[PDB]
RNA sequence: UUAGCUAGUAGGUGGGGUAACGGCUCACCUAGGCGACGAUCCCUAGCUGGUCUGAGAGGAUGACCAGCCACACUGGAACU
RNA sequence: UACCCGCAGAAGAAGCACCGGCUAACUCCGUGCCAGCAGCCGCGGUAAUACGGAGGGUGCAAGCGUUAAUCGGAAUUACUGGGCGUAAAGCGCACGCAGGCGGUUUGUUAAGUCAGAUGUGAAAUCCCCGGGCUCAACCUGGGAACUGCAUCUGAUACUGG
């Protein structure tokens, strides 16, 4: 259910930084981010119309760490729901418990957050939730349980988050180790580099 | 400000006493991402020169299209040669649902939300022309009000 | 008030009995065309009052024979 | 005869009982005249487990319908609650 | 033989629009007249004029805006070979509400929008864009 | 190994000769890369 | 084209037969090799294509291609055929399944093994 | 590239029979009845709610679940 | 039993297809119209990104491929939604029964048509707002829908009588 291989490779393939590593060390020092992975990295072939969309889709999938069938399901759900489809999909992706945790700053990477979720560290409304794909609702408090509160990794993650830009749609407490999912995030709150529309188009043929 | 992209480049032949002389035909389309749309069809012995020619052609002979909030105003048919085209406006978030050359021309135009289909022949040059024709013919509410001698609120 | 149908008498040869074609104006399920369809029915008539090509109002009843579950109520336009 | 009885309509180890008026000979989950409410034995706190359209049940009884024991118990419970 | 007068009228109108003719004339009918009136109301023609007693002739003054024809497209929907009847909820929208659909309703010949407002359907005579 | 099913039916006199007059030992003519029958509509990788 | 005409006599749908008729809507069928032989393909291809005439479970007598480099097949060899026509070979509409029934997997393959019935090289 | 089919056949009168109407059956009388809006014959097929696909209209389909039908080694027959 | 707590240690747990174009992903060696590949086009005859191996990559993932099967694309039976001078397609020409269609005015009828209502259109399924299994799948409350048919009361512009 997870990708287990090299993480920076994926980023290289994409072109952009996907936040796949914590960010203590800069991405440019740790890998050749501009060069594609493999023997034929130096060559940059001209990509087809289908191709670019596919790449974009992969980028988004990589970002969240979501496998294809689940992604398809998410897309379908977005389509079903009223309003903007790509936007809806993005919102759904955000809703993911692990992603929420990452945003809050309990996980240094999203992978770390996912791990935490798996290992029973995370409580949603005073209930220990184990699934990363759990859709967090508005006005839902999500906290670290007292067993996992003594973890040094968690504090490091928090510190890292403090350095990074904080989300408007969340309110997080460092000392209490709890966060409030205020509202489902808007498109303007999220990154502009993501071209959701291409992804939408892709799943229409 | 002007976004420009090549649709299709094809090698064409002229036959002579010696053998065949090969030329390249490049079909490009330009748009400002608002109302203006223009296609270009350039031809040279080399590809890049041909593409340049096409671009030049596209830059002149442009056509203004009435767009409502980044989409079409009404369902519209467009015809040229064998290529008979249909395109329909859609709710925001649906994306550009169009095939081949069509997709390109819509993107440069600045439409973001369409459901479109090409019937009959699907020859790139013809189909793009058809699409452009369709775009041209499509009128706005204001325009129709002007034509009928009425207000926009009376027609809705 | 009673359920009843109208039609032309196609044949009146058999004793106490008439066959009455009923023209129904149905729409086609696929094509949308309105087509004249025919419903042939074996009708009971006492006294043998009916002629050929006669318009007749008929009602459904308990079956009187193998094919005959309909009886006439009134005869209209008995022109020859 | 006409009877008022439960039809098990749930998941494995999670039953949900649809109270139905039916001809007794019919299969439990099969043909029925009228569905006159529901009962959920696995229902949590802060939700209605049992809800029965009592008037219809009464009508059926009047007509001459037998009541299943469990259904009767449910009815009694409802009466107590009200 | 002439089997559809309304259709013929529409064709005539179309031809006039094409050929830049100021006025189009035809043998008058009641339904035709109603249609003309509807068009006038909607503003696709300038004026309509019935003239004659024994055999009256409807004369339509065509409308042109900025050198070009006002009536862009004009197509019959119901026809003698294939009749078309729609319900109030089933009523179509020409040019996404911009163009009009002439509908013969229980309460007289009117535009589609008017029919919708009323709350009744009927025979859709033609689409006009 | 597998037997070749020749299109000669029942060989009577000489087998080798029969085989020679069969699709098996047909002439193999190269398609020109340059010259006469040399024109390719689309390349191997185009 | 006229609606009345259509009403009178409706549009006949294109009755399309299957190109694999001896399989009889079955994914695979078992058969016995009546003979195994090589054949020359049609122009412009030059080869000696391995193929077998098969008396099938359901009474049909067909010919089926043998994919891969080298095979153990011979007369009276109980094999599974899967369908898929060979463009070069005249009258060949079927592929034998490598790694099923009497048919062996291809020797020394490390890629696309699924298609050729080759087991994982354990190391 | 199945055009004619049908004598209990179509109808009537009277008896008999059915829980019940009825050629359901019998006696006699009439000569009908169905059929190009496809009778008859031949090939295939359980039917539906539905399922799959599709923008839709349609096309294909009828496992599971539910309703209806038919069958219970094959062909008949009745009794309770 | 679900569920919860404790114990130890990264521990017991990743493959399958593909990489000529369509179609995301390229090179080297081996072979030399041979062996072989292939859905189509076609590839291979000594520098093969198309065969086989390797390295590298791409796509899926406890699955991944192949085959069969249906719909889709395929407006390629076109009701929506195609055509017929020359691409497939106007009977050799006429008359004409059945059939289809039918100028205009008034009246009437209310069959077609439209409107409203009543009864039904089983439940499940599909869809919407919810609730319950840690999430989901799944189960489920209420709705909507089931485009239909029948009956009653009206409307009468159009089609019919
Ligand atoms: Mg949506
Ligand atoms: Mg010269
Ligand atoms: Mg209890
Ligand atoms: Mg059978
Ligand atoms: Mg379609
Ligand atoms: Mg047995
Ligand atoms: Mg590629
Ligand atoms: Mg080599
Ligand atoms: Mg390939
Ligand atoms: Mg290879
Ligand atoms: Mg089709
Ligand atoms: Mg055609
Ligand atoms: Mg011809
Ligand atoms: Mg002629
Ligand atoms: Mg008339
Ligand atoms: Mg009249």
């Amino acid at each position: 259910a997870r990708y287990l291989g090299p993480k920076l490779k994926l980023s290289r393939r994409e072109g952009t930084d996907l936040f796949l590593k914590s960010g203590v060390r800069a991405i440019d020092t740790k890998c050749k981010i501009e060069q594609a992975p493999g023997q034929h990295g130096a060559r940059k072939p001209r990509l087809s119309d289908y191709g670019v969309q596919l790449r974009e889709k992969q980028k988004v999938r990589r970002i969240y760490g979501v496998l294809e069938r689940q992604f398809r399901n998410y897309y379908k759900e977005a389509a079903r729901l009223k309003g903007n489809t790509g936007e809806n999909l993005l919102a759904l992706l955000e809703g993911r418990l692990d992603n929420v945790v990452y945003r809050m700053g309990f996980g240094a990477t999203r992978a770390e957050a996912r791990q935490l979720v798996s290992h029973k560290a995370i409580m949603v409304n005073g209930r220990v939730v184990n699934i990363a794909s759990y859709q967090v609702s508005p006005n839902d408090v999500v906290s670290i349980r007292e067993k996992a509160k003594k973890q040094s990794r968690v504090k490091a993650a928090l510190e890292l988050a403090e350095q990074r830009e904080k989300p408007t749609w969340l309110e997080v407490d460092a000392g209490k180790m709890e966060g409030t999912f205020k509202r489902k995030p808007e498109r303007s709150d999220l990154s502009a580099d993501i071209n959701e529309h291409l992804i939408v188009e892709l799943y229409s043929k | 400000e002007l976004q420009e992209k090549l649709i299709a480049v094809n090698r064409v032949s002229k036959t002579v006493k010696g053998g065949r002389i090969f030329s390249f035909t490049a079909l490009t389309v330009v748009g400002d991402g608002n109302g203006r749309v223009g296609f270009g069809y350039g031809k040279a012995r080399e590809v890049p020169a041909a593409i340049q020619k096409a671009m030049e052609k596209a830059r002149r002979n442009m056509i203004n299209v009435a767009l409502n909030n980044g989409t079409l105003q009404h369902p519209v048919k467009g015809v040229h040669t064998g290529s008979r085209v249909f395109m329909q406006p859609a709710s925001e978030g649906t994306g550009i649902i169009a095939g081949g050359a069509m997709r390109a021309v819509l993107e440069v135009a600045g439409v973001h939300n369409v459901l479109a289909k090409a019937y009959g022949s699907t020859n790139p040059i013809n189909v793009v022309r058809a699409t452009i024709d369709g775009l041209e013919n499509m009128n706005s509410p204001e325009m129709v009000a002007a034509k009928r001698g009425k207000s926009v609120e009376e027609i809705l | 008030k009673i359920r009843t149908l109208q039609g032309r008498v196609v044949s009146d040869k058999m004793e106490k009995s008439i066959v009455v074609a009923i023209e129904r104006f149905v729409k086609h399920p696929i094509y949308g065309k309105f087509i004249k369809r025919t419903t042939k029915l074996h009708v009971h008539d006492e006294n043998n009052e009916c002629g050929i090509g006669d318009v007749v109002e008929i009602r459904e009843c308990r079956p009187l024979s193998k094919t005959k579950s309909w009886t006439l109520v009134r005869v209209v336009e008995k022109a020859v | 005869m006409v009877t008022i009885r439960l039809a098990r309509h749930g998941a494995k180890k999670r039953p949900f009982y649809q109270v139905v008026v039916a001809d007794s000979r019919n299969a439990r989950n099969g043909r029925f005249i009228e569905r006159v409410g529901f009962f959920n034995p696995i229902a949590s706190e802060k939700e209605e487990g049992t809800r029965l359209d009592l008037d219809r049940i009464a009508h059926w009884v009047g007509q001459g319908a037998t009541i299943s024991d469990r259904v009767a118990a449910l009815i009694k419970e409802v009466n107590k609650a009200a | 033989s002439m089997q559809d007068p309304i259709a013929d009228m529409l064709t005539r109108i179309r031809n006039g629009q094409a050929a830049n003719k100021a006025a189009v004339t035809m043998p008058s009918s009641k339904l035709k007249v109603a249609i003309a009136n509807v068009l006038k109301e909607e503003g696709f023609i300038e004026d309509f004029k019935v003239e004659g007693d024994t055999k009256p002739e409807l004369e339509l003054t065509l409308k042109y805006f900025q050198g070009k024809a006002v009536v862009e497209s004009i197509q019959r929907v119901s026809r003698p070979g294939l009749r078309i009847y729609k319900r109030k909820d089933e009523l179509p929208k020409v040019m996404a509400g911009l163009g009009i659909a002439v509908v013969s309703t229980s309460k007289g010949v009117m535009t589609d929008r008017a029919a919708r407002q009323a709350g009744l359907g009927g025979e859709i005579i033609c689409y006009v864009a | 190994m597998s037997r070749y099913q020749h299109t000669k039916g029942q060989i009577k006199d000489n087998a080798i000769e029969a085989l020679l007059h069969d699709p098996l030992f047909r002439q193999r003519v190269e398609k020109n890369k340059k010259g006469k029958g040399s024109y390719m509509r689309k390349g191997k990788h185009g | 084209a006229t609606v009345n005409q259509l009403v009178r006599k409706p549009r006949a749908r294109k009755v399309a037969k299957s190109n694999v008729p001896a399989l009889e809507a079955c994914p695979q069928k078992r058969g016995v090799c009546t003979r195994v032989y090589t054949t020359t393909p049609k122009k412009p291809n030059s080869a000696l294509r391995k193929v077998c005439r098969v008396r099938l479970t359901n009474g049909f007598e067909v010919t089926s291609y043998i994919g891969g480099e080298g095979h153990n097949l011979q007369e009276h060899s109980v094999i599974l055929i899967r369908g898929g026509r060979v463009k070069d070979l005249p009258g060949v509409r079927y592929h034998t399944v490598r790694g099923a029934l009497d048919c062996s997997g291809v020797k020394d393959r490390k890629q696309a093994r699924s298609k050729y019935g080759v087991k994982r090289p354990k190391a």
